[PDB]
């Protein structure tokens, strides 16, 4: 819409917006993952016996 | 595991007649090890264990 | 050299595409991801130090 002249973001380079904007060469090469949580290791020992 | 392995572009317009000296100064930071500098100060950290 | 020689339009295979070639030839858009590694032989015994 003529807001910005440019994208200097984390716009992953796709199908849909390439018809319509043209991409440069990727500056970071990536993909997707999965975020869960973490436990602290504790050694789950209740005693010496 | 990785899954929609696409990088981060630079959107511009199609128009635009940056594209072609953004893509080059996009490869050129790549191969100069610039954009592994930016990795270091940004991205290479490591925190904790 | 073909595509720079007129003699083919595409040159599909293991091209990647830097700076100098990219001044030359039009390429696309990235379909893998390579660049430099180093390949070493498997460490021997290596328990951590001091454990
Ligand atoms: N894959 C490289 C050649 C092999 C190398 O990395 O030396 C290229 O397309 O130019």
């Amino acid at each position: 819409s003529g807001q910005a002249d440019m994208i200097v973001a984390p716009l992953t380079i796709n199908n849909e917006r390439a018809q319509y904007i043209e991409f440069s060469k990727p500056f970071k090469y990536q993909g997707l993952t999965i975020l869960v949580k973490k436990e602290i290791p504790r050694s789950t020992l209740d005693s010496f016996m | 595991e990785l899954f929609f392995r696409s990088g981060f572009g630079i959107g511009m317009r199609k128009d635009s007649p940056w594209k072609q000296n953004v893509s080059l100064s996009i490869l050129k930071s790549h191969e100069n090890g610039f954009m592994e500098d930016l990795d270091k100060t940004w991205v290479r950290y490591q925190e904790c264990d | 050299g073909e595509v720079v020689m007129k003699r083919a339009y595409m040159a599909v295979g293991s091209l990647t595409i830097n700076e100098e070639r990219s001044e030359v030839v039009d390429f696309s858009v990235p379909f893998i991801e390579t660049g430099i590694s180093v390949m070493v032989s498997r460490s021997n015994g290596t328990v951590s130090p001091s454990a």
